[PDB]
């Protein structure tokens, strides 16, 4: 039986995901124009882009 | 604590330049104005005079 370490098993599983959850959190756009600060510096003048 | 005051004349198009974080033939090679820049920019007309 597998599924005798759950308790175990579900503390790695809620680690990785509570990484994976806060990497996807960079691809989101928090009301800007863009989720990469690179392009927001190339297209809009530094007094906009603050 | 210290004011000082500028004077200079432009071909009229170019108030945009004198702006902090602006580019150009202006802002780039005669007069620059840092991002922290804090003051008052006064421009008008002399179309009669200059």
């Amino acid at each position: 039986t597998p599924s005798a370490l759950g308790k175990l098993q579900d503390v790695v599983n809620h680690n990785a995901q509570a990484l994976n959850t806060l990497v996807k959190q960079l691809s989101s756009k928090f009301g800007a124009i863009s989720s990469v600060l690179n392009d927001i510096l190339s297209r809009l003048d530094p007094p906009e882009a603050e | 604590t210290n004011v000082y005051a500028d004077s200079f004349v432009i071909r009229g198009n170019e108030v945009s330049q004198i702006a902090p974080g602006q580019t150009g033939n202006i802002a780039d090679y005669n007069y620059k104005l840092p991002d922290d820049f804090t003051g008052c920019v006064i421009a008008w007309n002399s179309n009669k005079l200059d």
